[PDB]
């Protein structure tokens, strides 16, 4: 049966640049008039949507940005202007034989530039401390690129045990990543230390962004 | 209007067997041409067809699992079923319902989805979350803006939806994908308002838990000595 393999698996484009994905077929996919290829967009925390039907057919009411190519075994998807909503991943898949199958999917992100992470911290709620846990959040929100380095500090010495972390997907209007650092501690330990502090390290300044608080105190 | 809805049992033990459930409207599956369907999406992968069932009552089977799929419909009722033999952990996935349409050149595409379902194959225990309200720090010297917080955790299996003010305050909203840590799940959303809008206006944390049938608001409110 019919393996896709497409590439890049991963592709940065500027805005109002050329975002270009191919799609190879172990085997021909078209005959004299016609290639059974289709391509879909799927958005993060969406279904996948159908852009192209045969090739080169765009779907109705899909943007003319977005265009289809190729004929055998390699097709390409084209979009230009690529815009900030475009940030998705993007899966052909062949219709010539039983069974229907996919490509892995190329995820198509927007290059932008760099921006440095807005960071706020958040002590346990007095809630959650009445049932005897104690987490310490911390949001990086809204900055590029999306690598950044998070360091916990408890009165002065680092920690990365209980700490667990969670990447947004590029925001699909500035462009930009977040992510979620929540320090999950009882409340016992929580109590015997003061000072909370979260260190967020990113390419846009050498110096660290940091946030502190000090327990009970205000 | 064409929709596709999946409804399914949200959790199932290992070995079990998974029965899919298709709703459909905006169109018959009397109707030459058109077929409906299923397809799954593992956590964080790819796209896998499993069957479809079309107007002839022809029913179309992914080769490999062919021998664990049985397709049927139920057309005066506008509904098609899947069942998945003997399911295991590679089973876990968001199992998409699709409309399939035959092509006039011949050949097929999936015009229409569904929102989907989650399945998770596991024997860990069902587990409503505690939600808790993330207001700033006391005494921060507050600035153009603030950011408020909501934190989910201890809930089993996925999904959890989450929304601020009911969905009315939808901008400037980072909800933080699930991570799973010791058979329990942790979720986070983030909200940032100019300092005019906070703590004047009330701001609230929605969550809702359908295994465990749970809707919980958290207003955030300001830290007292407490």
């Amino acid at each position: 049966d019919i393996v896709m393999t497409q590439s890049p698996a991963s592709l940065a484009v500027s805005l109002g640049q050329r975002a270009t994905i191919s799609c190879r077929a172990s085997q021909s996919v078209s005959t004299s008039s016609y290639s059974y290829m289709n391509w879909y967009q799927q958005k993060p925390g969406q279904p996948p949507k159908l852009l192209i039907k045969y090739a080169s057919n765009l779907e109705s009411g899909v943007p003319a940005r977005f265009s289809g190519s190729g004929s055998g075994t390699d097709f390409t998807l084209n979009i230009h202007p690529l815009e900030e909503e475009d940030t998705a991943t993007y899966y052909c898949q062949h219709s010539w034989e039983i069974p229907w199958t996919f490509g892995g999917g190329t995820k198509v992100e927007i290059k932008r530039a760099d921006a440095a992470p807005t960071v706020s911290i958040f002590p346990p709620s007095s809630e959650q401390l009445t049932s005897g846990g104690a987490s310490v959040v911390c949001f990086l929100n809204n900055f590029y690129p999306k690598d950044i380095n998070v360091k916990w500090k408890i009165d002065g010495s680092e920690r990365q045990n209980g700490v667990l972390n969670s990447w947004t997907d590029q925001d699909s209007k500035d462009s930009t990543y977040s992510m979620s650092s929540t320090l999950t501690l009882t409340k016992d330990e929580y109590e015997r230390h003061n000072s909370y502090t979260c260190e967020a390290t990113h390419k846009t300044s050498t110096s660290p962004i940091v946030k502190s608080f000090n327990r009970n105190e205000c | 209007e064409v929709k596709l809805q999946e409804s399914g049992p949200g959790k199932l033990q290992p070995s079990q067997t998974l029965s899919l459930t298709c709703s459909f409207s905006g169109f018959s599956l009397t109707t030459s041409g058109i077929g409906v369907g299923w397809i799954r999406q593992p956590s964080g992968k790819g796209l896998e067809w499993l069957a479809h069932i079309w107007w002839s009552a022809s029913k179309y089977y992914n080769t490999a699992l062919k021998s664990r799929l049985t397709i049927s419909k139920d057309t005066s009722n506008n509904q098609v079923f899947l069942k998945i033999a003997s399911v295991d952990t590679a089973d876990t996935a968001t199992y998409y319902c699709a409309r399939a349409y035959y092509g006039n050149y011949g050949g097929y595409y999936f015009d229409y989805w569904g929102q989907g379902t989650t399945l998770t194959v596991s024997s860990a225990k069902t587990t409503a979350p505690s939600v808790y309200p993330l207001a700033p720090v006391c005494g921060d010297t507050t600035g153009s803006s603030v950011t408020l917080g909501c934190l989910v955790k201890g809930y089993f299996p996925e999904p959890v939806t989450l929304t601020w003010n009911s969905g009315s305050l939808s901008s400037g909203v980072h909800t933080f994908p699930a991570v799973l840590q010791s058979d329990l799940y942790t979720l986070s959303s983030s909200v940032t308002v100019t300092s005019s809008t906070w703590p004047s206006q009330s701001i609230t944390c929605n969550v809702a838990h359908p295994a465990s049938s749970t809707k919980v608001d958290k207003k955030i409110e300001p830290r007292g000595p407490t």
